[PDB]
């Protein structure tokens, strides 16, 4: 009474309705450091003037 | 200083010549590194 | 997946037995273990059940002071120490599992289970 366990499933069947069907999530998140940047786009480079 | 999980570490080394304690004066300690840890932190210790 | 029964048999009234459920195969998670019991022409009764994580434990009334349920995680066993034994007890024996969490530790006595043992015999003598 009173005393929960603080975590519950998630009811995934294949006949459940959108709003209840599983869906995948990624986040992405950007971040410049006090530190070398390393992870860039493809745009090609080019001869400097 | 552990900031949102990056350790970033600054240091300066300098010649003295005194036997009491820090030597009165100005020096800026430049960083050297920076550990993207996320590790939680409280507590450290030295190691001679 | 298989639940494996063992332990039980035949005791006078008074002891107390042992009944042991090893679950084997390739598990993602266990939420939580049970024991059921069916007597001859009665339905299939709860008995206990037992939160994998953190070990709580949830009785029907008729075998509360009397009935222990214990889980070995590292063995993936569940154990019902069954003791002051009485006529009343005897039963065919199922051990249970299920992967579904619920909050309320006290759904385990109702929901529908997705494994099965076989069933281990408990005979309770005068």
């Amino acid at each position: 009474f009173n005393c929960y366990f603080p975590l519950q499933s998630y009811g995934f069947q294949p006949t459940n309705g959108v709003g209840y069907q599983p869906y995948r999530v990624v986040v992405l998140s950007f971040e410049l450091l006090h530190a070398p940047a390393t992870v860039c786009g493809p745009k090609k480079s080019t001869n400097l003037v | 200083k552990n900031i949102d999980g990056y350790f970033k570490i600054y240091s300066k080394h300098t010649p003295i010549n005194l036997v009491r304690d820090l030597p009165q004066g100005f020096s800026a300690l430049e960083p050297l590194v920076d550990l993207p840890i996320g590790i939680n932190i409280t507590r450290f210790q030295t190691l001679l | 997946v298989q639940l494996v029964e063992s332990g039980g048999g035949l005791m006078q009234a008074g002891g107390s037995l042992r009944l042991s459920c090893a679950v084997s195969g390739r598990t993602f998670s266990t939420a939580a273990m049970g024991w059921f019991r069916q007597a001859p022409g009665k339905e299939r009764e709860f008995v206990a059940a037992i939160r994998w994580s953190g070990g709580s434990a949830y009785y029907a009334d008729s075998v509360k002071g009397r009935f222990t349920i214990s889980r070995d995680k590292a063995k993936n066993t569940v154990y019902l120490q069954m003791n002051s034994l009485k006529y009343e007890d005897t039963a065919v024996y199922y051990c249970a599992r299920t992967e579904y969490v619920s909050y309320l530790l006290s759904d385990y006595a109702t929901w529908p289970y997705d494994y099965w043992g076989q069933g281990t015999q408990v005979t309770v003598s005068s």
